[PDB]
Parts: structure tokens; C-alpha cells; sequence
């Protein structure tokens, strides 16, 4: 006769899997928030205790516990048997998932760079016929460069922004779009390009690495 | 994040997306509160359509105002009601 | 509650006298494995609390949290003509 | 038989085994982005658990 003492140590086991359980989502929302993903083990740990629901057997042995004022006949011994082992069945995986749980160190792990990320999405007029034209040749167009070309203010920029932000909505074969404001200076400030570049290319940031090293390395790894 | 932000006291037109915010459109439900001495700031900010003027107290509001402002014996000079003095 | 086997234990400390006795060793019985029930939870919550490092998470930030309270005057209304924008 | 307890965790090794494969595929490819080659290892790794 061990269903007596077995079942008051899953209540222990169980007020300690949500202590440990809590913990581990805190910390998992602490990462999320910082924009990572939650850890793919950790998720699986996680959705391990979701679907556990230990309160299914607490109402089969509420109900035993009716059928307990007579339980030696056989009569009432059937429900007895089944719950003997089902307590030590939810017991093992529920001590597994506190030592599981319990030793966690890393919670997310950073997504890779969007194919392209969104940019300031401003109320536009008339731009339709304009994107309509720009469309025409990155789809169809020759020459792999293409110049836009118009008075200060026109909306070359904005033209940028809603065609930037329009990549996201079709299908296309490109694997990055990247952004880079060169208006900064006619001093071609090299660095904070190669800064936008690196950043979106999933790029560790050498900072001591000489310019021409890195215009090098970005050739290679843009021609990828 | 569904944020709200309350902006306070801007007195120049400045880029929200230059600070961190983004602007709040209508396909999102964030909302951006901003309060300014100048009505061209309000409208440089895009919140045109939105404007409220923040007006004056009331005649009562303004004096018990006024009333809480004063010591406790101050007060009971100019408390009273029903008598009238100067 | 360590107290209550304490207690139980103390009713058998007068009957000892002849705690030999079959009628009394129905209390024994259940003194000398009721220790034993509560000697290991109580050894196993020394080794635990003993082992701890770390005794408090820092907790996410509020969804709005308060500020300056005053005693404000006739506000009522111009914070419902916002509230009816917002 | 045993059966109906092992295939019980067989389920809960192969959803595990898919966030480790999840899990390396991804460090994998913060290396080829710095135009390394994935490490012999590894790779013999993923190409069992492919075959599985
Ligand atoms: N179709 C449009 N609808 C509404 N506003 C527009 C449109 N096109 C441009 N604008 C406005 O034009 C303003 C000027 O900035 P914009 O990005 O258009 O400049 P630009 O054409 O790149 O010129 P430059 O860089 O030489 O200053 C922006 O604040 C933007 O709101």
C-alpha cells in the first residue's frame, strides 16, 4: 500500500513544476522582449508541462476517495488499481520536468535578419504611378542598376520607403533588401555603411578591421 | 506592443522614428498623446486632426482653487458663507 | 507544524509509565513512525533551503505605473474630452 | 507487449530531437553567413538526423 504516501508527494512535485514553470516564463519573457525567440528546447520543455494537466488524475482519486469508505472488496478496488500506477506515471515526468526545467541557461536565441524590414510607412498620394514605373524594371528591366533622378522633395525617399515596404507584401526571388542613406555626407561616411551592411547580412561587427579588409570581405560575402 | 506615449511639453517639431517611436497609423491601435504651448508644433506633428485646446479654469474651480491654497486661519477669514464681509 | 506531533508525543510521555502495555502500545506504534514521517521532510528542508542562490526575479514593468498624485480642480471635464479622443 | 510506452516516448525523443536539429541548423547558419563552411561533424550530425 504505497497510493497514499505517492500521491501526497505529486502535490509536492506538482506546487513545485508550476514554481519552476513560472520561472522559466518569466525568463523566457524577459527574451522575448529583447526581440529573441524562445528557445527551442526550452519550448518543448515548456509545452511538455502545458499538456500535462496533472489536475486529470486529482479527480479520478477525488473519486476513489467516495469509493474509499469500502474500498477492500473488490467492488471498489477496480478504481484503486488504475490510480496506484497512474500517480507514479505523472510522478516520474513531473519530477523529470522540474530537474529538466531546473537547468536551463539559455532562454532565446536571436532570429536571423528579415528578408526585409519594414520602414516608416507615411500616408502617400498619387505615388501609385511612380511605383508602377520603378516595379517595371527591377521586375523586367535590363540593367541591374537603376537610377531614380528628381527635384529636392520630389518624394524620391518616400518612393524608397513605400517600395521598400512593398517587397514584404509580393513574392520575390531576393534574399536581402538593404537600406542605406548616403545623404549622411558627400564625404562618403564608409563606416556607418558598412555598419548597415554588416548588421544586415547576420555580420559579427570587427570594429579594429581596416575599411579596405572589410570592403573586401563585404564583396565576398554580398556576392553570396 | 500596443503602447501609448505620452509626449510632454515639445517645443519644436522633431522625428519620431529619429528617437525610437514610431509614428502610429491607423491599421495599429498605439496611440501617441503629445502636448505643446504651440499649435504649429501640433500641426508640424501630424496631430491636426486631432487637437484639443486646453482652456481655462472656471469661475468656481478657480477659487476653491484658490480657497485650498491658503492657511488654515487665512482661510476661515474668507470660508464663512450666508454673512457677507468685505 | 512541528507542534502537533509534539503534543502527541507528550500525551505518551504519560502513559510511558507502563507503555508496555497493549493498550498503550496503540500510541506507541503510531508516535514511533509519525517521527519518522516529519524527521526526514524536516531533514530534506534543511538541505534545500540550505542549497538556495538566488531569492528573488526582478518583475516585469507595469503596464502603467502611477504618477504625482495632486489635488487637482475643475479637471473633469477637459479629461473627458480627452478620454473621448483617446 | 511494452510497446505502448515506448512508442509514447519515442514521440516526445523525435519532437525534442526536431529543436536540437533546430537549434544547430541555426548556429550553422550564423556560420556560413560569416562565410565559413559547416564543420565536418556536424554536418555528418545533420545528415543522420535527415535520414531518420
Ligand atoms: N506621394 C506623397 N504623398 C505625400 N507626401 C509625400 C509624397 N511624396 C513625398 N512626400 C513628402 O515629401 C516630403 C519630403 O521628403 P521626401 O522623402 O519626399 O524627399 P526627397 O524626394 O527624397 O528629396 P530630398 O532627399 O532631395 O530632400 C516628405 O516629408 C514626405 O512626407
Amino acid at each position: 500500500l504505497h497510493l497514499k504516501s505517492n500521491w501526497s508527494d505529486l502535490d509536492k512535485a506538482k506546487k513545485l513544476l508550476l514554481a519552476v514553470e513560472t520561472t522559466v516564463r518569466a525568463r523566457v519573457t524577459a527574451e522575448v522582449d529583447k526581440l529573441n525567440i524562445c528557445d527551442p528546447q526550452v519550448q518543448v520543455w515548456l509545452r511538455r508541462v502545458e499538456e500535462l494537466q496533472l489536475d486529470a488524475i486529482d479527480e479520478d482519486y477525488s473519486q476513489l476517495r467516495k469509493y474509499s469508505c469500502l474500498g477492500q472488496c473488490t467492488i471498489h478496488a477496480h478504481r484503486r488499481a488504475s490510480i496506484g500506477r497512474r500517480v507514479l506515471e505523472a510522478l516520474d515526468e513531473a519530477n523529470k520536468l522540474i530537474e529538466e526545467g531546473r537547468r536551463f541557461k539559455k532562454f532565446g536565441f536571436k532570429p536571423l535578419p528579415k528578408i526585409v524590414d519594414p520602414l516608416p510607412q507615411i500616408k502617400t498620394f498619387g505615388l501609385e504611378t511612380m511605383l508602377s514605373q520603378l516595379y517595371d524594371l527591377f521586375e523586367k528591366g535590363d540593367s541591374n542598376i537603376i537610377g531614380v533622378w528628381g527635384q529636392g522633395g520630389v518624394g524620391k525617399t518616400t518612393l524608397l520607403h513605400v517600395f521598400n515596404n512593398d517587397l514584404e507584401k509580393k513574392a520575390h526571388d531576393y534574399q536581402v533588401v538593404i537600406f542605406i542613406e548616403v545623404s549622411n555626407s558627400e564625404a562618403l561616411n564608409t563606416v556607418e555603411i558598412q555598419q548597415t551592411i554588416s548588421e544586415r547580412l547576420n555580420l559579427p561587427w570587427n570594429d579594429a578591421e581596416p575599411i579596405a579588409k572589410r570592403a573586401r570581405f563585404l564583396i565576398k560575402a554580398l556576392g553570396r | 506592443k500596443r503602447f501609448v506615449i505620452l509626449l510632454d511639453d515639445v517645443r519644436k517639431k522633431f522625428c519620431l522614428e529619429d528617437v525610437g517611436i514610431p509614428t502610429p497609423d491607423i491599421n495599429s491601435q498605439s496611440k501617441l498623446i503629445l502636448t505643446s504651448r504651440y499649435r504649429e508644433v501640433c500641426f508640424q506633428m501630424n496631430a491636426q486632426r486631432s487637437l484639443i485646446e486646453m482652456q481655462i479654469l472656471g469661475n468656481d474651480a478657480s477659487w476653491e482653487l484658490f480657497l485650498s491654497k491658503l492657511s488654515t486661519e487665512t482661510s476661515a477669514a474668507v470660508e464663512p458663507l450666508g454673512s457677507q464681509s468685505a
